[PDB]
């Protein structure tokens, strides 16, 4: 019996197609991922194949403005359309809180969503009563497939989940479910969830009765044989776990952003045991062509996102200088306002736990090419920002030794003179520059926010320690002569989109007074 | 292997306390939904209350809202049904269901168990005559019966001119009036050519009270 | 409170084809609303049929198939077996804990006994009226598949107080029957020029009159 | 025709009984305010004077936890159980936006709602329909009283009232509106309205038909004779204002915080002519008793504030160093917090113009009198603070000169290394501090933000410059000896509740990271 | 939708107490709902009462008084005067822009002494039938005041349908009458035994009854 | 002095689009808000549509949403009212009404308009007799009439014999039957005694089709 089984994960809302590094769309002829291009190729399996089934694993609810904008509902009346068959809930679907799920979502979502190991007391249980599920018994051809939901245990310190939801941990409150699908002649049982590559693989091992394991949250790629693209490969597809009653179970993942659609045909026996599993995920590139009958609906929608540009989002009640002359050259505020909207954002809505407690952020001037008047009205909206990001790049964040992070802050005024716009304004650094000193030994002081330390302090940057830094793709990516960072970078994952990221601290913020207080000094 | 069984079985008169259990056996009790389901004989299927996986949430029918109280005992694979203030549209059969966690379901149901409420006393019918009508018959003949009214320990014997009668006869299932006594009728097809010639007495007999009755019937 | 409205009774041919739908009062039955079929032989404890709307439950047939038409929820009986004359009863989950079922669909296979119904009306008694009580008897006899619906009249006006019905019954010729009562008074017996026992069977609606 | 007016204005929602300086009741026996005192003096007066109306022209909104909690539902349930005839509407009644206003008052409110110069467009405009009036004819004995609402233009900058609210220019808006009151015969027309003292005497100046005013914002204490408070006047009660058309008109407020019940006789002829106008404003000392059917319905409320008091409000991802040996020594994280949440609190919620642009805090150790230790699942709730704060004071805004401010840091360290808690916590402050010199000697650079240098920055400290500061009102009135502040100031304001400011600081940013940053030096 | 329901029609002594209630069908009337009252002289442009729902407007006498009792907005006409026999519309604004009037309630005063009504009922005739059509026809002659309740009955059942009824005009006698057509199909004058016209004039029932 | 004029809808055929006017004088026309109410003739008053002063906002009543269009020009202190998709049941006067802002008053009143929207054709009335069947007037006289049915002048005499008869005869006002086609009864009270004696023939004149239809009336 073959199931054919497309599995997305990590969308984080790139309802429209990206580029390469899953930014804003570029080149329209090399341009990748896209909900209109998911729905070609998956038309394309169902009209084929007999056994298919079409899950998501979660974050499908932050990143682009489609979810600032839309804030839910627009995953649905798209998920609707693609027809999904179940999905889990993820570190990011409690962003909005509960009501910013089961409204927009759980209420609208015309196909179940599960997550077994969330159960909620007082009176959210009444109001919440069967939105989300435990597991789902859902039929494809003359059979019958289990599917068992689960959520990361992390998701109360990455989200606002409120104070009534419990999150029992994963391996627990699976086994008496998965027990009950045996229980009810259901041989055929797949995990679904949304715990990290890592809890996927314990619950293979640890779980009885489970066939297959679809995860997602690490950003974590799997290929067999020759990646099609910058992702780096980190196992074969699928990823076979030896289980303790012996069984080979096969773990799968696509990377994130909505650009690979997972594909996997796995043949079972009569008993519901796994027998054959082969394939690898399907990249969508430009040669798949964009559906026209989405790409419209898709249009019919963007009209609501034009309005919220021209919106008041907040006030400042300071000049916000952008000028090259300014954050060129020197300590400008604009980057120190960015920079602690970057940290922010980063701190509500975490992507994992590795990165919850992240205090550090660069920005080159060479990013910020407008600054925002005040003597208007105090009055900041959408297109304001556009102005100063308009790239539409994404804020990422890097792990890196301090040898490393020293070399790139040497890079930023080694070859000072003109405009060169390699300059770092910084967020959580204390740093001071002497001119008179021969280029690339002029970092008289660095000074680092260290979290991982009890009280967070400014203490002195060791170049042997490891630092976790948020830094626009443009760096991570060895932008303005930084190939420095490019190499010698021991992690990164792609964030959210950098406008976004703005808009929403300004939202939050509803009055801002950036001001330069001395991060940047000289002698 | 699994099943439900309940306990109650018995009757009561209105007002009082009654408590009900539900012994379960074959599967993680731990796990599953727990509900209560009344069927009042011979009408249709009404919802009661239950009682989910982990404690906290337990929910009630508005037509018993807070006149009853569930309670699952895990330590003791057990579901209980506290009933205070019962009336007669209580008066029902009582079955425990299981729910999977799914569209919390309804898979495995159990045996059930009765629940008679009423004041409940050992009637004697009131017996009348039945007026008859040629409006049913037409080859020349006429329907007449004798009703027996509000009447309490089933059965009721119903003969004919001492039992020497037994063709055309059609004695008929008692009601259960909603005072909770019973109620019946039985009719017999004659000819009109034997209203002169033959007398007609319908006789009862209710050992039960030992009320024994003997009513003729005229036009 | 919002009533889950299904067919009161249906008949089939062995091997036929026959669709029970559950509508609900006010608004429209979705998959949301997690739609359930129960087959219950008169007297015994309901056994599953199908969940989520759609899905079969463990070892259930593969002749029963459920859906949804428009505005109600469906069971779908492609082809019937004398195995399935029972009650079937439908329900939904609207959330909170709220769970609410149908009045009950009973189905008929047998193989043509059909017959319509023998309809005996009786007014209250020469002696009744005298004890101040005031009872109407109407009586049915001789009909299959056995399942009827009693309105009662005076004039064109219904009456929906102190009415009484017996479930059917399988007589001794293996054809149904069951009496209905109607408990009066005796001014609302004068009041009114005529009661009327409407009797309706397969379509089939029988009538009879009755006043001093 | 003579009329007695009871009004009120920015009650800052106090419900309950405070002390002199708007704080925590402390003693019993001294203490004033409260809606149970004033219910008495005002049923005193119904079952006195024949023809009495109860206004109030807005700030009830801002304040205590009670609004915290309740956010507008218990200002509603009591103005109606006072049983006010009209309101205004103010700076602070949009803090919670429109539908924090128009959900919890503009619905559950049983009495008129007035402002003229507000004009709502798009769908708001449909939604909002007359639940906020323009003008109200309030028949009072055989007579009608016109009153007319005003509202701020500068409430946008005060609030966060949505882009759909327009504020048209007070007298613009109210001449063409009072007009009509004398269209349907009516000679008697009150002005009612939170625009500050100033506009105030501009609305009697320039506006024809209007007869008396009654305005707030400005907190102004106007007294004919000798203050029985501490209140300082600015004027007599009724303050008297030449017209242009050449008629006297009435100008009244009193004191903020439910302190004084407006009180003022006015004497009218047959056709709406103001001839008499005497009275003074009624202080609400503990020599009126509280009223018990009140006092009980106040703690019936009392319960959910307490239930509110255990529920987590946000997370630290950073131990909270609140420690006496912290706090009243170095530059603590706690103190750098609060003086955070003091300002940011004030440049939403800023009660005039004239404190939009405060970016400067001080705040001595021996107000935070404990920490807060996170790894708890980083709770933090309400009761965690009252053990940090437990003096139930508030932050009150001071304007003080360079020379006034240099004296109070020197006694930060005057007889240091015992410091019964002199020591302050700064913020929007660059100190450094040499021990080595004498006693009052010992500030060797003070860096300051500037209020509006374009840009902020830290720019040294003058002298002659005067500076606008938030701090505790424990040193505004010269606490851990500052008599150098009660004396030099300039002026006082009391602002909201110690506590409640935080509590909300934490709840609307929901993860605090905060560091200790070097705003304090040593050598 | 949402009814404004007001009294039909109030009669009144000269020099007398009245008050006309106004009522909403789903939830009560507080003042956040701004009641307000009209004077209409029928076929003329309806002068302002009562706004706010205390509030007098400009020049309108002090014997008219606008209230609330209970679930209703009302208006109190104390000390009726000859001026007063008008039609009075209540009417209440649930935001959004959505306002609703009431039905109007007629006031009459004192002319002549209360006439009850004098009603002839004639069947659908010997030839109309021929035409496919078939129309009962109801007059009312003689009665004061001018406000009459039209009830059609098809033998103890309700019918709105096809009911057309004149507005009451004062005769050549100054006592007013009216008349009330009921359009049928043959088969439904037929199919029930007999149609009745039910006039109701200050709580007295006139019914008049024909079969074929 | 302050006042209220309407523009006047005259007639028209189902479909046909019309615009209202109403000119108004004597105030700040500029500062009030504008409504239009409607009332069918012998109906209640039913609320149309509303401009308020402001601009922005406009509102009408579910019963002619997106029908209708309602349209303030302050440059030329009128009111408009664009009524496209016309039916019967607009057939009513049109009045526009003044709003104070304040309590939420409706002022003052214009005189108003009328709005007659039919199937305007001009068709001579069928008449049947009514049976004289003595259960209507006490033991010594009986009542017996003629139906005049469908017809569309507002006007049609109606005499007894030649109108040889006005002694018992009582004409009864015409209905607006919901076809917009008029239909009225006319009854004569006479004696039992005449019923098989004398020869009662009521007789129909609409000169407006000049249809003059002669039916006598017998007991059956
Ligand atoms: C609460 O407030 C009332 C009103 O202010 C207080 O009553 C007032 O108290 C003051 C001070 O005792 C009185 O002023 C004094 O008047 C006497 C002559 O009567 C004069 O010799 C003193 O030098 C001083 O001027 C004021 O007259 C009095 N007013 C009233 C209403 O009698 C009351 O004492 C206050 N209670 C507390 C405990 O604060
Ligand atoms: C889109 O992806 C497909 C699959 O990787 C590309 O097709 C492959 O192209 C390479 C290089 O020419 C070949 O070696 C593979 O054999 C091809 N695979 C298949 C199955 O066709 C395709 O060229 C890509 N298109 C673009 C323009 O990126």
């Amino acid at each position: 019996w073959e199931l054919t089984i497309l599995h997305t994960n990590d969308v984080h809302s790139r309802l429209e197609q990206t580029s390469e590094d899953s930014s804003k769309c570029v080149n329209a002829s090399r341009c990748m991922g896209g909900v209109a291009r998911l729905f070609t190729k998956v038309q394309q399996i169902r009209r084929a194949e007999p056994n298919v089934l079409l899950l998501d694993a979660g974050d499908q609810y932050q990143g682009t403005i489609w979810f600032t904008v839309y804030k839910g509902a627009e995953v649905a009346h798209f998920m609707n359309a693609l027809r999904y068959d179940a999905m889990a809930l993820g570190n990011h679907e409690f962003d909005n809180g509960v009501e910013g799920l089961i409204e927009p979502l759980l209420k609208e979502a015309k196909f179940p969503i599960l997550s077994a190991n969330i159960k909620a007391k007082g009176p959210l249980a009444s109001q919440i009563s069967g939105l989300y599920l435990p597991y789902k018994v859902l039929p494809v051809g003359d059979e019958v497939v289990g599917i068992v939901g689960y959520t990361s245990k992390e998701t109360p310190f990455l989200s606002n989940p409120g104070t009534n939801l419990v999150f029992e941990d994963e391996i627990t409150a699976l086994q008496p479910e998965v027990d009950k699908l045996k229980t009810l002649n259901v041989n055929k049982i797949i995990a679904l969830g949304h715990s990290g590559f890592e809890m996927d693989k314990l619950i293979a091992q640890k779980v009885r009765g489970v066939d297959v394991v679809v995860g997602g949250h690490s950003n974590t790629f799997l290929y067999t044989g020759n990646p099609p693209s910058k992702e780096v490969p980190a196992g074969k597809y699928p990823f076979i776990v030896t289980s303790d009653d012996g069984r080979k179970v096969p773990v799968v993942q696509a990377y994130a952003f909505g650009k690979y659609l997972g594909y996997l045909k796995i043949e079972f026996d009569e008993r519901g045991n796994v027998i054959s599993s082969h394939g690898n995920p399907i990249l969508l590139n430009s040669s798949i062509p964009e559906d026209p009958s989405i790409k419209a609906d898709i249009n019919k929608w963007r009209i609501k996102l034009d309005n919220y540009s021209t919106q008041e989002l907040g006030k400042t009640i300071v000049y916000l200088d952008g000028s090259s002359q300014s954050c060129r050259f020197r300590e400008c505020n604009m980057g120190n306002l960015i920079c602690d909207a970057m940290i922010n954002n980063n701190l509500r809505h975490a992507d994992e736990m590795f990165w919850n407690h992240v205090s550090m952020c660069i920005l080159n001037g060479g990013g910020i090419r407008s600054p925002i008047d005040e003597r208007n009205n105090g009055t900041i909206t959408w297109e304001n920002l556009a102005a100063v990001l308009p790239f539409g790049g994404t804020f990422d964040l890097v792990q890196l030794k301090g040898s490393t992070l020293k070399k790139a802050f040497e890079h930023s005024v080694h070859r000072y003179g003109q405009s060169t716009g390699e300059f770092l304004q910084v967020g959580g650094i204390h740093v001071v520059y002497d001119l008179s000193r021969k280029p690339g030994d002029r970092v008289v002081k660095l000074d680092v926010l260290c979290t991982k330390c009890r009280v967070p302090s400014y203490d002195p940057l060791k170049m042997d320690e490891v630092y976790k830094v948020i830094l626009p793709n443009f760096l991570a990516n060895g932008g303005d002569g930084f190939q420095m960072i490019k190499d010698e970078l021991l992690r990164h994952d792609s964030g959210d989109q950098d406008i976004n990221v703005v808009s929403t601290y300004i939202s939050k913020m509803k009055v801002i007074y950036p001001a330069v207080e001395g991060r940047i000094k000289f002698s | 292997q699994v099943q439900l069984v309940e306990s109650g079985g018995g009757v009561v008169q209105p007002g009082r306390s009654l408590r009900l259990s539900c012994a379960a056996s074959g599967f993680t009790f731990s796990s599953y939904g727990m509900h209560w389901v009344r069927q009042a004989p011979g009408k249709g299927l009404e919802w009661v209350a239950v009682f989910w996986y982990d404690g906290s949430n337990k929910y009630y029918a508005d037509s018993v809202k807070g006149r009853f109280t569930i309670s699952r005992d895990n330590s003791k694979n057990t579901l209980y049904l506290q009933m205070n203030s019962l009336s007669a549209e209580d008066t029902a059969v009582y079955y425990c269901a299981r729910a999977p966690n799914w569209d919390d379901a309804f898979d495995i149901w159990g045996q059930g168990t009765m629940v008679t409420v009423s004041s409940a006393s050992t009637k004697g019918p009131s017996v009348f005559p039945l007026a008859p009508s040629s409006k049913s018959t037409s080859g020349g003949t006429a329907a007449l019966g004798c009703l027996v009214k509000d009447y309490f320990p089933e059965p009721v014997t119903v003969s004919w001119n001492s039992g020497a009668l037994t063709s055309g006869v059609h004695t008929f299932p008692a009601v259960l009036q909603s005072s909770g006594l019973y109620s019946l009728s039985s009719v017999v097809t004659v000819p009109s050519s034997s209203l002169g010639t033959q007398t007609y007495i319908c006789n009862v007999n209710h050992k039960p009270s030992n009320t024994k009755v003997d009513k003729k019937v005229e036009p | 409170q919002t009533v889950v409205t299904q067919e009161p009774s249906f008949s089939v041919s062995p091997g036929g084809t026959v669709t029970l739908t559950c509508g609900l009062s006010s608004g429209s039955v979705s998959t949301s609303y997690y739609p359930n079929w129960y087959q219950q032989t008169p007297g015994q404890a309901p056994r599953t049929l199908i969940y989520s709307t759609n899905t079969r439950s463990s070892g259930v047939p593969d002749r029963f198939s459920g859906s949804i038409l428009g505005n109600k929820a469906a069971l779908t009986i492609t082809g019937a077996q004398a195995d399935d004359e029972s009650d079937y009863y439908c329900v939904l989950f609207m959330g909170s804990g709220i769970w609410v079922f149908g009045g009950g669909t009973k189905l008929t296979v047998l193989g043509q006994p059909k017959a319509a119904p023998s309809v005996t009306l009786f007014p209250p008694s020469s002696e009744e009226l005298q004890a101040n009580k005031a009872t109407l008897v109407c009586l049915i006899s001789d009909f299959y598949p056995g399942a009827v619906t009693v309105a009662w009249k005076a004039d064109s006006s219904p009456v929906k107080a102190g009415v009484e019905t017996t479930t059917p019954s399988k007589q001794s010729n293996n054809k149904y029957a069951a009496s209905s009562y109607l408990s009066l008074t005796p001014e609302q017996w004068k009041s009114h020029r005529s009661y009327s026992c409407q009797v309706t069977h397969e379509g089939s609606t029988v009538e009879k009159t009755v006043a001093p």
